[PDB]
């Protein structure tokens, strides 16, 4: 719900962030979307080869928690992971977030 | 629904 939050896409359910990403979206771009089974939480939706991946982002007592991290805004999340990777296999193939989805 | 592991840190 945020208001005034150009990091926030939507209230689209997953499937919806899916035909979005994949109609519009590029490698590497991402959208943020309320969390369906978790609703006062989030989840980063990225568009990668094969099949898309989604991360969940709780916000506790105002710090936005994705994996072992901490951050004091969704902003400074997003801004770690255009740089950092959000995702990395085990053969070594690294996913980061480039641009949010219009 | 499940959700893909953050990258190690």
């Amino acid at each position: 719900g945020p208001l005034g939050s150009p990091w926030y896409y939507g209230k689209v359910t997953r499937h919806q962030a899916e035909m979005a990403l994949n109609e519009r979206g590029h490698e590497g771009d991402f959208l943020i979307r309320d969390s369906e089974s978790s609703p006062n939480d989030f989840s980063v939706s990225l568009k990668a080869q094969g099949k898309n991946k989604h991360f969940k982002v709780q916000l506790k007592e105002t710090v936005y928690c994705i994996g072992q991290r901490k951050f004091s805004t969704m902003e400074e999340l997003v801004e770690h992971y255009k740089k950092a990777p959000i995702f990395t296999s085990e053969q070594g193939e690294k996913l980061y977030l480039v641009k949010h989805l219009s | 629904h499940i959700y893909d592991e953050v990258a190690a840190d």
